[PDB]
């Protein structure tokens, strides 16, 4: 079975869908802690 | 579960329309050939006006009768659904489409 | 950013640094296109 | 695939950079003044 076909750009007809009709999952990685703590770290160090 | 291919639907409609026969059959109850030319091949078979007169009425009257229960559907389906906004008519009907892809 | 923020830190007051810093974050758009921008120089920037 | 600066050398750069501003002898730049005595002459050439 095809569903219908809505698309955000084009509704010649007129036809009013609703909202849900028009309207990521991985996170951050490790290097990003690493760095941040060493820049963290280093700096703590320098003003020390 | 499901959807029925169109042999299978085929056939049921045949039995449906023999039982509906027999019925006509069995109240009439409690109521109660071939000829090919010589000159052309052309083939003649003899008929009882009674029963074509039957036929016709049957084919009317079941066209009458499906005819209006869709438009019954037609009615309610209209009147039912009043929640999201629409401009016309088709768009309701076609909102109505996106109920049923659910 | 990072890293701007902190080599930011040392010449620059935080506040500015910080503003600075997050003022290069921010939604690109080109009609139908866009992204956030999360990693290099913005060179419009007055400043930049 | 995450940055591509590793810890080590971003503790590096940072540390070259503190060197330098040691070894000038530089002051952060400060925030400006609720009032400051060049603070107009500067607007005005902004904005023109």
């Amino acid at each position: 079975k095809i569903p219908a076909a809505v698309s955000n750009w084009k509704n010649p007809n007129g036809y009013t869908v609703a909202l849900e009709r028009r309207v990521e999952n991985n996170t951050i990685n490790d290097g990003f802690m690493k760095l941040s703590e060493a820049l963290e770290n280093a700096d703590k160090k320098a003003r020390q | 579960r499901g959807g029925i291919s169109y042999d299978q639907l085929a056939k049921l409609s045949y039995e449906k329309t023999l039982r509906n026969l027999a019925t006509q059959t069995q109240n009439s109850s409690k109521q109660d050939k071939v000829q090919k030319d010589t000159k052309t091949g052309k083939i003649t078979i003899a008929d009882d006006d009674k029963l074509v007169n039957k036929l016709a009425v049957s084919l009317q009257s079941e066209s009458k009768k499906r005819y209006e229960a869709r438009k019954r559907q037609m009615q309610n389906a209209k009147t039912l659904y009043g929640v999201e906004s629409f401009i016309n008519d088709k768009n309701k009907q076609f909102n109505e489409k996106l109920s049923r892809e659910s | 950013f990072t890293l701007l923020n902190r080599l930011l830190r040392l010449i620059v007051d935080p506040n500015i640094a910080d503003y600075i810093t997050a003022k290069n974050n921010v939604v690109i758009n080109f009609k139908d296109m866009s992204h956030v921008n999360k990693y290099g120089l913005i060179r419009g920037l007055k400043f930049a | 695939n995450g940055p591509e600066i590793t810890p080590e050398e971003a503790t590096t750069i940072f540390s070259v950079m503190v060197e330098w501003l040691e070894s000038r002898s530089f002051s952060p730049i400060p925030f400006p003044p609720l009032t400051y005595k060049n603070d107009t002459k500067i607007l005005v050439l902004a904005l023109e």
